[PDB]
Parts: C-alpha cells; structure tokens; sequence
RNA sequence: UAUUGACGACCCCGAUUGGUUCUACUACAGUUUC
RNA sequence: ACUGAAACUGUAGUAGAACCAAUCGGGGUCGUCAAUA
C-alpha cells in the first residue's frame, strides 16, 4: 500500500473510489437477479402473480431511500420505518413478506450488514493505507442505496415475468 | 481555445433530481415506461468562462466579438433539455489579455508579465450586437385555484407538498419549463387532431407525440429513418422554449426543511407554516398562503370513510407567481421551412389559438387539474419579438383581452388565412 | 321461559408508471528528406 | 572494419433530440359490546 503520508495519496484515494463504485454496482447487479437473494437481502418476494408487498409499497420505501445521503440521515429512514410500523393496516401490507420490514431496519441501521451482503473482496481494490475502513465508511449510505435499487428493480422485471404467464 | 471548467453550486445548495413523466394523450395519465429522473445543477451555479484565441491577423474577429456580446446578452444555451427549462448561462465580469507573442517584448510577457489588459467596453462599443429574429412571449397569470406541481414523495405530515427549487440564497416553489410544455403541447395537440378529426387511442405515446407543426414547434425524437432508400432522421429540436416559473413568495432553505420535517398537522407544522408563509405570528395570514386540506375517501354503502383512505394536501392557495417566459425562436422555424416566411402562419397561427385557451382557463397546470387545483387567470400576454419578418411584425404588442382583439384585425384575419389554408390540405409544412 | 346494563369513537394514506426510442463512431494523414 | 539523424497519434465533432410527476378519492359518520339466570 501507499504509505500514509505518501503526497499521492489523494490521488489514489479517487482511483480507488472508482473501483469500489464499480465493483458495487456491479455485485448489486448480480445479487438482484436471483429471487432468493431479493428475499434474504429485504424480505421481498413473489407469490404467484402478487408482490409480497405491493411494487407500490417498495416504490414508498425506495423514495425515502432517496434522501439516505449519509449514515446521519438514517433517521430519516428509520423515522419513516417506525411511522409505518405504527399503523396497523399499513404495517400489514408487508405481512407475508420474509421480516422485510426488520430487514429493511437492520439494513439501514447495522453499519456493517451491507458489506456482508455485497460481500466484495475489496483487497484487489484498494491501494491506499487504511483504504478499506475510510471506504467503507464513506461509501456506505451510496452501497445501500446501489443495492436497494438494483434490488427493487429486479424484483419488478421478474414480477413482470409472472404477471405474464 | 476551449477549456474544461469546474461549476461551483452554491452555498448550501445541492444537486437537484428533477422528476419526469409522459402522459398519455388519450388516457390522460401516466404512459408506461415513461417516468424518468434528471440531476439538475441549481440556477445561479457559476464556472469560469475559459477561452484563448491565438490570432494569426492584427486585431480581434467581429464575429468573436459578436459572440462575446451574445455571452453577455444570455442568448447562449447549453447542455440538455434547452427547450424544457434547463441550460441558460449569462456571462459576467469579462476580463481581455493580450499578448503580442509575435515580439520579444510580448513573449516575455506570455512568461513572466502576465498581459496586456484591454478595455471591453471599447470594442463593445465599436459593434452593433444583431440579435437573431425571435417572439418573446411573457404571461401574466395568477393561480385561480391552488397550482402545484408535486414533490418527488409523500411528506409526514403532508402527504402531498409543492416542488420548490433553490435560487441562490432562497427556496422558491417552482413550475417547471417541463410542465408548461407539456402542457401547451397537449393543446396545440388537441387543436390539430380535432380539425383533422385524427384518432390517437390506437397509437403508443412515441408515436402519438409525433404530430403536424407541432413537430416543428415543440419538437420531435431523432429517429432515422430509410424512408426512401435516401435514410433521413426525423428528429428536430423545438423551435419553441420554456423557462421555469418561481414563485414571488420565497422562504430561507431549512425553513422550508422545516415544513418538509413537520409531523403533527395541528402540532408543530404550524408553527413551519407561520414562518415559511411570513406570518410568523399570525397563522390566520399563515394559511391565506399555505393552507393545509384534509380528504377523505367515502365509501359507497357505508358512509364515513374508506379504511385507509385519508390524505392531505399542503395547497398553496395564495402564493404568486411570477409571468411565464416562452421564447419561440423565429430562425430555427424559419431553417425548417427552408427560409419561407410564408410558411410561418401556420406554426404562428396554432401558437396563438393556443394562447386563446391558456387564457380562457381551457389549459390547467400542474396537479390535480381534475380535483380542485390547477387552473390560472391570466391577466396579460405580452409579445415582443426582435428582427420578426415584416409581415409579422404586428406580433409586438401587449395583450389583455384573452380572444386576442388586442391583434390587428388585418394580421389576424390573414393569419386565419393561411392557417384555413393548411386545414385544407394539412402537409408537413417542412417537406420541401 | 327472557332476562342483565350503558357505554364508545374510527380512518392516518391506498393503487400504479420507475425509464422508452434514435445516433454506437465519421472523415482522414499510412511514411517523411529541394 | 562501428547504434542513422529529425518527427506531438494528432486534427474537426454540444451526450444530445422528444417526454406534464401525473391519474382516482365529499374531512366523513350510529348501534353496538359482554353472557348467562
Ligand atoms: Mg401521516
Ligand atoms: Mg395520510
């Protein structure tokens, strides 16, 4: 690695950013595309020509996301999470739906659980001294935003698939 | 000589997403697939302007002048979306550095002096700037019912918020150029299907978009076509321009942060509102400007309400807006129609009839047209165009009176001429 | 066989579209030395 | 029984055209609840 106070290390810390948002994408891509995944990651699921919960009701939670700029603003997303929780017809609509609302909880407030459900080998993609934890911890609310959309998304087109039969 | 050159956003602010959807021209709804998402650098944004010229002639081209002068005049657009709000830059606090490298005392100065500093404003006053012929069309107009275009999602206290964008130092509410096109469109749309009698319920919303004039005036996709072995695109840019519309009323960005954040209606919103609204004290003021509405859903059998079906909207009753901005550039239609001002009527006809409408509240923005916002009282139209044909030079002029008797009867009947005379026989203008 | 005896609020947003279509490289310089 | 020299992968090219954050919904209203003697 570079040494820490190596005069390049600025520019290798936009190099290796590069390479984490890539390869984040990338695996975000992947992990969505196979339904037991979705199911692990957020609870989602599909039950005959239904969604477990409504393509509505991710498209709810997705626009919240949204605002997840930064770990400071999981109150935003845990403020909507317990408002939802609250009402009783609402919270049932994720009823028959794997813990998702938990799921989605744990994910926005366990700091770590991203990394492990990406599980990316980020050895390879690092250069910069302590690179892994100042990465990890900046790219984070960016990570769980990637893997959220690409999730929801995938969702929808194999929903599509059932709904078409 | 062109460099790359860094935007600075403004203090506090940040990258806006614009929201983006197709409506259905005969559903009147949502087309599918056609919701999309924009990043938006915020108005007032500044970056360098960056140019060397290496001139090889004595003096300074007059065309590099003209350019200069159009910089400073803001008649330059760029990136994307430039007929839908976005792109408009006006240059400031131009700066001219000569140095005479043919000589030694000139390139020593490129190395160690840094120039010789010209005053502007002595070659700005040896040229005339010629503006390209345009019809500038202002519209002055007042919300008759509540007109909001909805935030990007449901709020906590308020479901349903107005957009509001960042203008420098302030949040405003914001109509974008995007709606008020789409809006215009539709009629335009509407007028030349009715005369043709010409279904749209068949056709998908790519293909339903693709109509006479309106190709011309609002545009149409690129999309090649072999269409004669001969492969020509039919894409063109629009000849007509939007600019997004902000509201007189503006509020500092965390008071706004403060409606968005509100959770109790009756709770701590109205304190948010009373300072938002500038009646800090005074919440009765407070909601003849935002005024918070309840909805419910009634069921049919049992009365009362729907389970579940309790909503509300934040409806800015009271908010002024300032006079819409369309700019309908004269040479590019003119370019289309391979130079023929003739062939203007037409186009300029269909603008004015829709015009007719947006002032005889025939045209509502924004949302919930159908459910009790969204309609506008237009006061004036002002037409002002620069270096216009002068057979449309009667175009100049204010209008109050919405059926536009404020047009010369002579120029309105003989645009109803050739106007009737595309009816008769509706060819794409443009086809030379 | 038909008595016992008076209280109490509810809903809090729901459904959906989440990108669609076009352009995907085009001209060249292919060795230079009056 | 003798290293060729000298030579900018460069020049021209706006990630752009088209696209409504939108459709529907009265801030509404009556009998229930408990089981025995
Ligand atoms: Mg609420
Ligand atoms: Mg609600």
């Amino acid at each position: 690695p570079l040494p820490t106070n190596h005069p390049t290390q600025d520019y290798a810390r936009l190099i290796e950013k590069a390479a984490w948002r890539e390869a984040i994408q990338n695996k975000a891509l992947a992990l969505a595309s196979s339904r037991a995944k979705r199911e692990e990651i957020l609870g989602i699921k599909i039950m005959g020509k239904d969604s477990q919960p409504t393509m509505t009701q991710l498209g709810g939670f997705r626009s919240v996301l949204k605002r997840l700029h930064s770990r400071n603003n999981r109150d935003i997303v845990t403020g909507y999470l317990t408002a939802l929780e609250q009402v009783s017809n609402r919270k049932e609509k994720w009823s028959n739906t794997s813990q998702g609302l938990t799921k989605i909880r744990n994910l926005v407030t366990q700091e770590n659980l991203i990394w492990n459900h990406l599980d990316i080998d980020f050895s390879p993609l690092t250069i910069t001294q302590n690179g892994v934890n100042q990465l990890k911890s900046e790219l984070w609310a960016e990570a769980v935003r990637t893997l959220v959309d690409a999730i929801i998304r995938g969702h929808k087109r194999d929903l599509e698939k059932a709904q078409e039969n | 000589i062109v460099d790359d050159a860094v935007i600075h956003i403004p203090n506090n602010a940040d990258v806006e997403i614009r929201e983006g959807v197709g409506i259905d021209r005969h559903f009147g709804t949502a087309a599918n697939g056609f919701k999309y998402s924009r990043a938006v650098i915020p108005k007032g944004s500044k970056f360098k302007l960056p140019l060397t010229f290496d001139s090889q002639d004595d003096g300074l081209p007059n065309a590099l002048i003209q350019l200069l002068c159009a910089l400073e005049a803001g008649d330059i657009r760029l990136g994307a979306a430039k007929t839908r709000g976005l792109g408009r830059i006006k240059l400031d606090d131009l700066k001219l550095k000569s140095f005479a490298l043919d000589k030694p005392e000139g390139i020593f100065s490129a190395l160690l002096d840094q120039g010789k500093k010209l005053d502007w404003n002595q070659l700005k006053a040896n040229v005339t700037y010629q503006s390209p012929p345009y019809l500038g069309i202002s519209i002055t107009w007042n919300p008759k019912d509540p007109v909001m275009v909805k935030a990007e999602g449901d709020g906590l206290a308020i479901d349903i918020l107005p957009l509001v964008s960042q203008v420098g130092s302030d949040v405003r509410f914001v109509i974008p150029g995007s709606s008020i096109k789409g809006i215009l469109r539709t009629q335009a749309e509407r007028i030349i299907r009715t005369i043709c009698q010409s279904n749209g319920s068949e056709k998908n919303f790519l293909e339903q978009l693709r109509i006479n004039l309106v190709n011309e005036l609002f545009g149409s996709a690129s999309l090649s076509q072999k269409q004669n072995g001969k492969d020509i695109d039919l894409g063109k840019i629009g000849a007509l321009a939007v600019n997004d519309c902000f509201s007189s009323l503006s509020m500092t960005p965390d008071q706004w942060k403060a409606v968005e954040n509100a959770t109790e209606m009756t709770g701590n919103l109205q304190p948010a509102l009373k300072q938002a609204t500038g009646y800090p004290n005074n919440i009765s003021q407070a909601y003849k400007v935002l005024q918070p509405a309840m909805h419910v859903a009634v069921d049919r059998w049992t009365g009362g309400a729907a389970e579940g079906m309790l909503y509300s909207v934040l409806e800015p009753i009271g908010v002024t807006w300032e006079p819409i901005q369309v700019h309908l550039d004269i040479a590019r239609l003119k370019n289309y129609y391979h130079g023929k001002e003739e062939k203007l009527k037409p186009a300029i006809a269909l603008l004015l009839l829709v015009l007719r409408d947006l002032a005889n509240k025939k045209i509502p923005v924004g949302y919930g047209t159908n459910r009790g916002m969204g309609t506008i009282t237009v006061s004036q139209i002002t037409l002002n165009g620069k270096a216009l044909p002068t057979e449309l030079e009667p175009l100049n002029k204010t209008m109050t009176c919405p059926n536009l008797t404020d047009l010369d009867e002579a120029f309105r009947q003989d645009l109803s001429t050739a106007w009737k005379e595309w009816i008769a026989d509706p060819i794409d203008l443009c086809q030379q």
